[PDB]
């Protein structure tokens, strides 16, 4: 059931809200089950196996159980990089930002929780990261 | 039948829980 450190160098993770998938694909989170992360990415969502089978889950709504790693840990700088509204979007809450498919924005910060924070024309907000691409620096 | 990686879905994941924000702890 648990063996001594060493061959086992896998991401454990802790969930701590019940999320049941939300299209065709994903899968089912309950509060108290741990997911052993098989691949991650930038775009909010984690690929983790279950004792059973494995998916895709929400990373904010995960909470590191027990990884070394504790998630990558970025730097919230108001420098930020300009990124550009990759797809058509309009604000549905006070937090969240409104954009279309072209208009240009400056990052304010980058989670892994997705939602990343966008502030366009002076206005910083929500808006996923993958809706959004980068275009800035040369 | 490896075509690449693992895809990513086409809808962004639901904004965090009240419960880990009010208490980050």
């Amino acid at each position: 059931g648990s063996d001594i450190t060493g061959p086992i160098i896998l991401q454990t993770y802790r969930a701590i809200a019940d999320y049941e998938k939300t299209s065709g694909s994903e899968m089912a989170l309950s509060t108290g089950d741990v997911v052993e992360v098989v691949e991650k990415s930038e775009s909010g969502w984690w690929f983790c196996q279950m004792k059973a089978k494995r998916g895709w889950i929400p990373a904010s709504f995960l909470e590191p159980l027990d990884s070394p790693d504790e998630t990558e840990d970025p730097e919230p700088n108001y420098a930020g990089e300009p990124y550009v509204a990759i797809k058509a979007y309009t604000a549905v809450e006070g937090d969240e930002v409104s954009l279309l498919e072209g208009e240009a924005v400056e990052v304010i910060h980058k989670l892994l929780d997705g939602w990343w924070v966008i502030r366009k024309d002076d206005v910083t907000g929500y808006f996923p990261s993958m809706y959004l691409q980068k275009s800035g620096q040369d | 039948g490896p075509l690449g990686s693992k895809q990513p879905p086409s809808n962004p994941p639901p904004r965090p829980p009240a419960e880990a924000r009010k208490k980050p702890s």
